[PDB]
Parts: C-alpha cells; structure tokens; sequence
C-alpha cells in the first residue's frame, strides 16, 4: 500500500504509559474540527463555532 | 567559513568541551542536562519513557 502525506493538523491522546491511544484529524469532517475546537475526544450536546 | 548552527528538538551531540559531575539527589541543584539548563531537585522518575 502506498499514501501520500498532506500538511494537516492532529490532536493526539497520551495515555498514562505515554502511547498514542487516539487521534482525531481536525479538517475531515465538522465534528473533528469541533474536537479540535475543544480540545477533547468527547463533544458535549450544543452549537459550537 | 559560516558556520550555521541549526538547533531543534534532537540529540545535538554537537558539545563543545565541557566535564561531567556526578549526580545528585533530593536536593535543589542546578543542571545542565545535554544543554537542557535549569534549576531544581532531581527524583527517580517511574515514568516510562
Ligand atoms: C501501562 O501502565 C500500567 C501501569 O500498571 C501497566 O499495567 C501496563 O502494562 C502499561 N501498558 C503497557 C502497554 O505496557
């Protein structure tokens, strides 16, 4: 398999062990942005800009 | 001759002369850890890097 690499902007989760556990990819889709808006995985109920 | 002195989040290797002092612990002394300076006590870290 072969990608290609692209300028972006992640937000990623260190766990205690220190590992990479999770990413989220702020510009693929709305919801990703409103987590990297907020700065966490876990996007409560509202409208946020 | 230019020397360009490039210097990022890395390894430098790149130390002029300097010696080493044997470490010490469980007291406010100042270090200079690989060009990393600064003040502070010095504790055996559980942390797993
Ligand atoms: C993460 O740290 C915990 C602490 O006890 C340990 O049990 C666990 O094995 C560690 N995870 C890995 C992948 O080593």
């Amino acid at each position: 398999y072969v990608g290609y690499l692209q300028p972006r902007t992640f937000l990623l989760k260190y766990n205690e062990n220190g590992t990479i556990t999770d990413a989220v990819d702020c510009a693929l889709d709305p919801l990703s942005e409103t987590k990297c808006t907020l700065k966490s995985f876990t996007v409560e109920k509202g409208i946020y800009q | 001759v230019v020397l360009s002195f490039e210097l990022l989040h890395a390894p430098a290797t790149v130390c002029g002369p300097k010696k080493s002092t044997n470490l010490v612990k469980n007291k406010c002394v100042n270090f200079n850890f690989n060009g990393l300076t600064g003040t502070g006590v010095l504790t055996e870290s559980n942390k797993k890097f």
